[PDB]
RNA sequence: GAGCUGUACGUAAGCGUUGAUCCAGAGAUUUCCGAAUGGGGGAACCCACUAUCUUUAGUCGGAUAGUAUCCUUACGUGAAUACAUAGCGUGAGGAAGGCAGACCCAGGGAACUGAAACAUCUAAGUACCUGGAGGAAGAGAAAGAAAAAUCGAUUUCCUGAGUAGCGGCGAGCGAAACGGAAAGAGCCCAAACCAAGAAGCUUGCUUCUUGGGGUUGUAGGACACUCUAUAUGGAGUUACAAAAGAAAGUUAUAAAUGAAGCGGUCUGGAAAGGCCCGCCAAAGACGGUAACAGCCCGGUAGUUGAAAUGGCUUUCCCUCCAGAGUGGAUCCUGAGUACGGCGGAACACGUGAAAUUCCGUCGGAAUCCGGGAGGACCAUCUCCCAAGGCUAAAUACUCCCUAGUGACCGAUAGUGAACCAGUACCGUGAGGGAAAGGUGAAAAGCACCCCGGAAGGGGAGUGAAACAGUUCCUGAAACCGUGUGCCU
RNA sequence: GGUAUGAGUAGCGAAAGAAGGGUGAGAAUCCCUUCCACCGAAUAUCUAAGGUUUCCUGAGGAAGGCUCGUCCGCUCAGGGUUAGUCGGGACCUAAGCCGAGGCCGAUAGGCGUAGGCGAUGGACAACAGGUAGAGAUUCCUGUACCAGUGCUAAUUGUUUAAC
RNA sequence: UAGGAAGAGUAGUACUGCCCGUACCGCAAACCGACACAGGUAGAUGAGGAGAGAAUCCUAAGGUGAGCGAGAGAACUCUCG
């Protein structure tokens, strides 16, 4: 959280879409059961929602 | 339908027969149709004869 | 964004009998259009689509002990990439 | 919680006054605390689950936390607890 | 034949939410069911 | 400060002393519908336009913002029509809707019923509808009450008094002032007049805007002179002008600390109970804990505590500010007003001998040598100065919040609703509207065996109890059976 | 609210069944076969309304089913509905409804102009096959059409003015 | 026609075409009738023999044997000869 008030909102921003890609890719595997750790799903959400509080934060 | 410069209006009351017997009515005031300016510009309103007694526009 | 468009695979006997026809059975969001599948499908699994067709179930009512209500209506898109494309996994 | 999980506590009322062990579990919702070798119920289980043979399992059920005290190891007597502050956090304090 | 001959148009029409915003006596029926906590108004 | 990932009877995968879950303050995010406002619509949907960006070879896509109507007000365009007005456009402001089924003010306003019928009258200005609100509203600083000779705005309570009165003088309706209390607070205009414009050109006279001035009765003011102030003082956002800030204190919204029995022994499944000893108490509230606990737990008295936000009180800031005396030449002191006739209404007061107050309509004063009232009216006397406005408190009510209370209910009661209830269900709809609480201290929720497809049983086991076995405290009566002492 | 009595009584809602085989703890009642019988301007095939998952598959047999039940429109799980061309909207208007300004009116509102909404009507481009547990003019195959778009190529036009 | 105009069409090529509905019942056990109710429910199609015919009787395609049965064959009742 204090981590990423130390990147950039560009970086922020890669950081998100990173977050997204590996977040639709959790739930396709979750799909086809083939997830095993479920609880890194309930992790990257909240990550997404922590980046995008602190870019608005930014402004 | 109302006064512009007054407000007189319809107002409620009893018509009474001899014997007493009461029966809902309304007074209308007098209101005349006429051209007058409130504001600057003329406009046809509905004014009171009252109003009308002594200076108004037309 | 794509991957808020195209929510999860479908994986049934019917979606999985039609993968080997080069079609990909994903349900999407209720307010996405088949023109918003296409290309949200082409950016997230680098493929050609050649056609989207697409339906809304509504939600089915289902009973747990005198407590009754619906499941979440769905919309479900079929997508048939081209013959040159490249496949989508599963 | 006057207790907490690792405390050695003695056991003041009930079948088993007089007995002390350690708190295996504490279970705050429910006032209740699971100590060593207390109030052991035999459960009558069946094959099914985690345990391919069944049987009638010996266990400890959870102890109502107000039927136990904290056992200062100076003394070895049951106590009641004081809370002291060091400096940066609070500690407990047997009386 | 019964009275009760449905028709799924005509049910909105005349019960409908927007039928009951269009008039006065309409929203003091929306009203009354919120004030009594209807699970449906309209 | 050690567990946590809500119920609720789960499985899984995880998190947490590098302080999680949790509690409080403040932020962020906040789909669609709904006044719903870009247009439409059968609410939770459909369909756009204009900018800017983005995507593609381009259609096709995506993102962000704007786009309702009315009122007021600037500005611009602008017809019949010459000036111009209307109209049209743009930009600012503002409104819109909801509700506490309460209280308040206003517009509109029943009937059943009572009168042992019924029409006046009552019910009742109630119910209800509509509008306006505000935390309260309304009222309010005398054209008042009186006539102990005086009082000094309003409101509310006690009393007066079921009096005086009203009344098919029937049924009924029914004051007020004085007296005693709660609470208290007073103010600003309009007009003379002065100044400054502005215009009309009545062309140096008149009416219009802004500022000053000024606020009242044996009168006050203007206007003349006179004395002191021009922030020395005084006053403020609750009226009396109106926005701003700070700081300190305190309260609220989380918490912290907190005395004394594992005392002995008896019964028991269990001891908080019995018996016998102690102890604390500014703490013997309440609850929990295996039966009834000041000393077991949460706590309680007492004493501490707040990063953040809100409230309040002070102080400071800031802001604002002339007030006595003397005359009485002149001038001013609310006009279609007061009042009157006619028709209604409100006044306890039903048109009456009917003052007082309001509405419609018509008529219509005086205007300081003036005017109003004292229950027709006149005269005298007394008390007041209308036709402009503002004003806290004492009063009303409670959808709410916090803390409490009850010779209030205890599951057919108490809310309709102790339980997923305005639900289920009924009705086209408005609308109507239920039933339904209790295993145990703890799931220890009956391994295993037996009959049976299962259900269900019988053992065995758990438990204090299972004749406490997942709806499971107690378990009456009706009613249904089995057995049999006496009779038929 | 519970429980009787009537009472093992009335009733079991128009109709043709039979046997063999199977399944199953259990069969008049489920499945299969054969014969018989009934409708056939319908008791057949579409389809609008309306209903809203009742559809398919696998389990089930407490309750529901006027009997039974291994079965079911019932219970529990999974599934299942594919469109430029079909019907509706991004087109049109009727009746009717709403209605800026406006007219009228104690309040509330009523009416109505421009303008809108509104099919039951107007306009508008796809056929035949295949396939199947459950969709099909929707999927697939073949062959089309309608409206656009870019990209090549010539062609013509670029102020008496192609379009 | 008024207007607007440097782009326009023709040929060929390949690409583009949104939202809603689509299951199933639909003279019915799924709709309206509290019911798996002899009732009601618009429209398209609706074969053959004999026939004027959509009448009638028997059939085709297609659909169905109707959610209690087994005996008995009295009174009486109903519907029939
Ligand atoms: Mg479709
Ligand atoms: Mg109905
Ligand atoms: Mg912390
Ligand atoms: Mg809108
Ligand atoms: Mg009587
Ligand atoms: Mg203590
Ligand atoms: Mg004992
Ligand atoms: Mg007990
Ligand atoms: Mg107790
Ligand atoms: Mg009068
Ligand atoms: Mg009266
Ligand atoms: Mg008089
Ligand atoms: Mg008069
Ligand atoms: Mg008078
Ligand atoms: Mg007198
Ligand atoms: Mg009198
Ligand atoms: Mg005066
Ligand atoms: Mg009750
Ligand atoms: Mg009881
Ligand atoms: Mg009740
Ligand atoms: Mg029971
Ligand atoms: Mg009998
Ligand atoms: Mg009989
Ligand atoms: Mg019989
Ligand atoms: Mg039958
Ligand atoms: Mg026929
Ligand atoms: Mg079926
Ligand atoms: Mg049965
Ligand atoms: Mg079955
Ligand atoms: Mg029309
Ligand atoms: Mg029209
Ligand atoms: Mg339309
Ligand atoms: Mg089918
Ligand atoms: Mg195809
Ligand atoms: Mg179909
Ligand atoms: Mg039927
Ligand atoms: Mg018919
Ligand atoms: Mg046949």
């Amino acid at each position: 959280a204090n981590d990423i008030r130390d990147l950039s909102t560009t970086e922020i921003q890669d950081q998100e879409k990173a977050l997204k890609e590996e977040l639709f890719n959790l739930r396709f595997q979750l799909a086809t059961g083939q997830l095993e750790n479920t609880a890194r799903i309930r992790e990257v959400r909240k990550a997404i929602a922590r980046m995008k509080t602190i870019v608005r934060e930014r402004e | 339908k109302e006064c512009v410069i007054t407000g007189r209006k319809s107002r409620s009351g009893n018509k009474r027969s001899h014997a007493m017997n009461s029966s809902k009515r309304t007074w209308k005031a007098n209101l005349q149709k006429v051209r007058i300016l409130v504001n600057g510009k003329p406009k046809k309103v509905w004014v009171s004869a009252r109003a009308l007694k002594s200076g108004k526009v037309e | 964004d794509a991957r808020d468009i195209i929510k999860r695979p479908v994986v049934t006997e019917e979606s999985t009998s039609i993968l080997d026809d080069k079609k990909y059975t994903f349900e999407v969001d209720t307010r996405a259009t088949k023109t918003q599948v296409k290309y949200a499908v082409e950016e997230i699994f680098d493929v050609k689509v050649a056609k989207v067709n697409v339906m809304n179930y509504k939600g089915k009512l289902k009973r747990m002990g005198r407590y009754a209500g619906y499941t979440n209506k769905r919309r479900k898109a079929i997508v048939t990439v081209t013959a040159d494309s490249k496949e989508i996994q599963f | 919680m006057h207790v907490k999980k690792g405390d050695k506590v003695k056991v003041i009322t009930g079948k088993d006054k007089g007995k002390s062990g350690k708190v295996l579990a504490a279970f705050p919702k429910k006032d209740r605390v699971l100590i060593e070798g207390i109030n052991m119920v035999k459960k009558h289980t069946k094959p099914s689950n985690v345990n391919p043979q069944g049987g009638i399992l010996n266990v400890e059920a959870p102890i109502h936390v107000s039927n136990v005290m904290l056992l200062d190891p100076k003394t070895g007597e049951p106590t009641r607890v004081g809370y002291e502050v060091k400096g940066d956090k609070k500690v407990r304090v047997a009386k | 034949k019964r009275t009760y001959q449905p028709s799924k148009r005509k049910r909105k029409k005349v019960h409908g939410f927007r039928t009951r915003m269009s008039t006065k006596n309409g929203r003091r029926v929306l009203a009354s069911r919120r004030r009594k906590g209807r699970k449906v108004l309209s």
